[PDB]
């Protein structure tokens, strides 16, 4: 579905903006994830060019 | 920023009450057992040894 | 500028490196002359 | 600032110890003052308009 | 920030941080007096509660409430929630050079 | 387990009501907090347990959908197997104070005697520490010389000249005990006997006993330097260490005769021999300082440890019942500025102090002497850590007085009391009354909701008053350019002098003397040059843009 | 009026009789047209259908 497909994004800055922030932050923190801005939501929050 | 030297350690709640229980998964311990150990109602052996 | 964001657990040594001094007392301002 | 001193010395001005925060009519409003009321505290001395 | 009339306004974190220092200090004092372990255990539980309320208030233990009777906010509510920094793009970011 | 079928029914309904989450709970749950925890667990995995049944409005489809579901289910399936609240720090403390039977009826005096007889074994151990006695003799000769107040040595004793002459007799007995290095056997002991009729200052006794501990710990540090460097580092046998070193500990017949024993352990001690060699010298010298064989002081301080441990173990039971009392008293200081647990912790600290400062020689009800300390400590803490901005205690007292008198006047006058009239009642100047009125009010919360459809808060409407208006910055830049231009339109000497004098485009400005010595001139010529420059710039033609920057 | 019902009989005979007209606060009044003045601004108390 369109509601269980958006919960597969690979940029915790994106996924943490509309999902449960605590869960995304904890999962990203323990796994030591790197977010390399390559989306539109991410570069919008960070203030770069989409 | 500043920092406070806690007199005794403390459990970061996000990594305890997230309900995959990161600490629980890592230690292979049910959430209730660690809850008992933390709130001072039991003892947990770290080295049974001999 | 920067090119990525990395998130991980923070060690006590890391937290002591962020900080600029220990916060000991609980008192905020002086209530007569409002200096910190 | 390090330059404003030069201008002050040249023109020999006198920086005021008091700065004005006066009630001025909102922009885009034109009308006739039809009533003025003055309330004074119990200690202050009434001015020559009250 | 000092409001008009001599009245002050502050964000909740101040409160919580105070709540975490007093207790912490008290705990140290007890450890200096070699107090009986019942009270030191109670103090340690209190400090744990204070920290867990500071990081995320109301997660598990009936969030402590301020004088207003409302549940005071914590670091995990300035990030999360429709009213946090995240989701600010729900409706936010006033803009200069604009009119209507 | 009907709980599992409750979860399935909630999944099949797309929601759960409070009646549904009540009917299918275990029928043995009495504590509410467990119910709160289980409903929170259900909501974490879904489905949100609203309080009513509430068609065509789409609800959150499956936001709480994740593996967390099954794990959460397991947690629920495990909640029925056991029970326990553990969710209120107050409740655990109440249970633990319940466990200790609140029954010490005239056993308080028995434990007080236990303490008295437990803090005297430490006294006995201290007695055989002639170093502390030498310190006491020195301080006797010191205070009587008026280097410090005489009472610095005693909190009362068991008359000035009588005390001084008793200390002189102690001095005579001590010199005969000290210059009689098998003749010191009896003397010291006898001098200890008469010495046991004294009562020291708390600070003096504590410092002397801590110095005793420090000396014994220096001895024990040398013991480590001989032990681990050999037993745990050189593999010196533990039995061998107990054999040779233990018993002499000062001679060279237990280490320098340990390498020479011609054993596999012996001839391996050469590598670590230097540090033990030096430790022998250090310990031999320290034995001169203390004048006691190591084992003797070891045993007396071990006995001191026994005594102090006994004292603490009984103070535990002394404190517990009075902790019950502390709960009882502190129950009536709520809603001021502190949570209940802080109040009871302050009370417990006060009770510890009271027990540390109690004597069973006055026929007092312990529910009387201690309760005063408890209430005093509680009120002190409440006055000191109850408000964000800390107002001293006296201001708190004045505020309370003002509130009482204001209520009295309101009930009397039939209206509000004017601050002028209130200052008439209380013999205080009007300004002081107005100040105290302003002071008391506590700060607002910046997250107080405001009545707007945007659901903002009071913190979003607080402008910033320290910013520099973007027009002021542009004006400053224009001024910097214009002054550069006007300087350019001057003689080189005048421009250079002015820049240095006023600090334009430079670091810290320089004095007339400094600038004069700068190139090569006296100060007066530099002053003349500056005056000429300012005369030129004051002249019109070159003074049009700057006067515009004035806008006067 | 305060009466202490002296503590013998019947269920305490009355001997004390206090009588004081105490002040219990202010009751806002209704302007001639059904409007209240609460803080210098006229207000209206809407009826409720429960
Ligand atoms: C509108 C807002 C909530 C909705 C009611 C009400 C609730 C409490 C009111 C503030 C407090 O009284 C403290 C202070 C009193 C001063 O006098 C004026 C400023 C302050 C901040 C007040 C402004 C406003 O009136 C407040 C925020
Ligand atoms: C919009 C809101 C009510 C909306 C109906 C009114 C009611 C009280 C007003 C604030 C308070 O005065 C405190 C403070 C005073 C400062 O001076 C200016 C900012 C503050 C926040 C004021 C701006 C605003 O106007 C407030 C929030």
């Amino acid at each position: 579905g369109i509601t269980k497909a958006s919960l597969a994004t690979e940029s915790f800055i994106s996924a943490a903006s509309f999902q449960e922030t605590t869960r995304v932050l904890t999962e990203a923190a323990v796994a030591g994830k790197r977010d390399e801005l390559r989306g539109l939501k991410e570069n919008v929050i960070v203030g770069r060019l989409i | 920023m500043g920092h406070i030297e806690l007199a005794s350690p403390t459990a970061h709640i996000w990594f305890l009450k997230s309900l995959p229980s990161r600490i629980g998964l890592l230690l292979d311990m049910p959430l209730r057992d660690i809850e008992r150990v933390l709130y001072f109602e039991s003892y947990v052996v770290i080295e049974g040894g001999m | 500028e920067f090119d990525a964001i990395k998130i991980a657990l923070a060690s006590p040594d890391m937290i002591r490196s962020w900080s600029f001094g220990e916060v000991k007392k609980p008192e905020t301002i002086n209530y007569r002359t409002f200096k910190p | 600032t390090p330059e404003e001193k030069l201008l002050r010395a040249i023109f020999g001005e006198k920086a005021s110890d008091v700065k004005d925060s006066s009630l001025r009519v909102p922009n885009g409003v034109s009308g006739t003052v039809i009533d003025v009321q003055v309330f004074t505290r119990d200690g202050v001395e009434k001015d020559k308009r009250a | 920030v000092p409001l008009d009339g001599g009245r002050f306004a502050t964000s909740d974190l101040n409160d919580l941080y105070r709540r975490v220092i007093n207790r912490n200090n008290r705990l140290k004092r007890l450890l200096d007096l070699a107090a009986p372990d019942i009270i030191v255990r109670n103090e340690k539980r209190m400090l744990q509660e204070a920290v867990d309320a500071l990081l995320d208030n109301g997660r598990r233990g009936r969030a402590i409430t301020g004088s207003n009777k409302r549940p005071l906010k914590s670091l995990a509510d300035m990030i999360k929630g429709k009213q946090g920094r995240f989701r600010q793009n729900l409706l936010g970011k006033r803009v200069d050079y604009s009119g209507r | 387990s009907q709980l599992k079928l409750l979860v399935t029914r909630g999944k099949e309904q797309g929601y759960l009501t409070y009646a549904e989450v009540n009917d299918h709970l275990p029928e043995d749950i009495v504590d509410s907090d467990q119910i709160e925890d289980i409903i929170q667990m259900i909501n974490d995995m879904g489905i949100q347990v609203m309080e009513e049944a509430p068609d065509d409005l789409m609800l959150a489809e499956n936001t709480a959908d994740e593996d967390a579901a099954e794990a959460a289910a397991q947690v629920l399936s495990s909640v029925e197997s056991e029970i326990g609240r553990t969710t209120d720090p107050v409740r655990m403390y109440m249970r633990e104070m319940g466990t200790v039977e609140l029954l010490t009826r005239e056993g308080e005096i028995d434990i007080a005697k236990r303490i008295e007889d437990g803090i005297n074994q430490v006294q006995c151990s201290v007695a055989e520490y002639p170093e502390a006695i030498t310190y006491l003799l020195e301080q006797y000769d010191r205070v009587e010389a008026e280097e410090a107040r005489l009472s610095d040595l005693i909190t009362g004793f068991v008359d000035p000249e009588l005390a001084r002459e008793k200390f002189a007799e102690l001095r005579a007995q001590y010199v005969v005990t000290r210059d009689t290095i098998a003749t010191a056997q009896e003397e010291i002991l006898k001098l200890s006997e008469v010495f046991k009729q004294f009562r020291l200052v708390p600070k003096q006794f504590d410092y002397l006993v801590n110095s005793m501990r420090v000396m014994m710990d220096r001895v024990r540090t040398q013991e480590r330097l001989i032990m681990k460097l050999c037993v745990e580092q050189c593999k010196m046998p533990k039995k061998n260490f107990i054999t040779l070193f233990t018993g002499n500990e000062t001679s060279d017949t237990w280490f320098n005769a340990a390498i020479a024993m011609n054993k596999p352990w012996s001839e391996k001690l050469h590598d670590v021999s230097e540090e033990v060699h030096r430790a022998l010298q250090k310990l031999q010298q320290i034995e001169e300082e203390t004048g006691l064989t190591i084992e003797q002081v070891k045993d007396i301080n071990r006995r001191m440890s026994i005594g102090e441990a006994k004292a603490r173990r009984a103070k535990k039971e002394m404190v517990e019942a009075n902790l019950r009392l502390v709960i009882s008293i502190a129950k009536k200081y709520t809603n001021r500025g502190l949570q209940f647990l802080d109040l009871i912790q302050e009370g417990n600290i006060g009770l510890m102090k009271a027990v540390d400062k109690f004597e069973y020689r006055r026929g007092y009800k312990f529910s009387t002497y201690a309760t005063w300390w408890i209430r005093q400590a509680i009120t002190r803490s409440i006055a000191d850590q109850a408000r964000t901005i800390r107002i001293p205690v006296h201001m708190i007292e004045t505020i309370n007085k003002l509130n009482r008198i204001s209520r009295q006047m309101l009930q009397e006058m039939g209206r509000e009391p004017t601050p002028e009239e209130l200052a008439e009642r209380m013999l205080m100047p009007e300004d002081k009354i107005r100040k105290v009125l302003k002071i008391a009010k506590e700060p607002i919360s910046m997250e107080t909701p405001i009545g707007d459809d945007e659901d903002s808060h009071l913190g979003d409407f607080i402008e910033d008053t320290t910013l520099e208006l973007p027009l002021d910055s542009a004006t400053t830049e224009s001024l910097r350019a214009a002054t550069h231009d006007v300087l350019a339109g001057l003689t080189a000497r005048e421009a250079k002098v002015l820049r240095m004098r006023f600090g334009i485009d430079m670091n810290t400005d320089y004095t007339l003397e400094e600038v004069g010595k700068q190139f090569d001139v006296t100060r007066e010529r530099i002053r003349q040059i500056e005056a000429k420059a300012l005369r030129k710039l004051r002249h019109p033609s070159r003074s049009e843009v700057l006067r515009s920057f004035l806008d006067d | 009026r305060l009466v202490i019902y002296e503590r013998e009989a019947p269920e305490g005979t009355v001997k004390d009789i206090k009588e004081q007209e105490v002040y219990m606060g202010e009751i806002p009044l209704m302007t001639d047209n059904g409007t209240f003045v609460i803080n210098g601004t006229e207000r209206v108390i809407v009826s409720q259908l429960h």
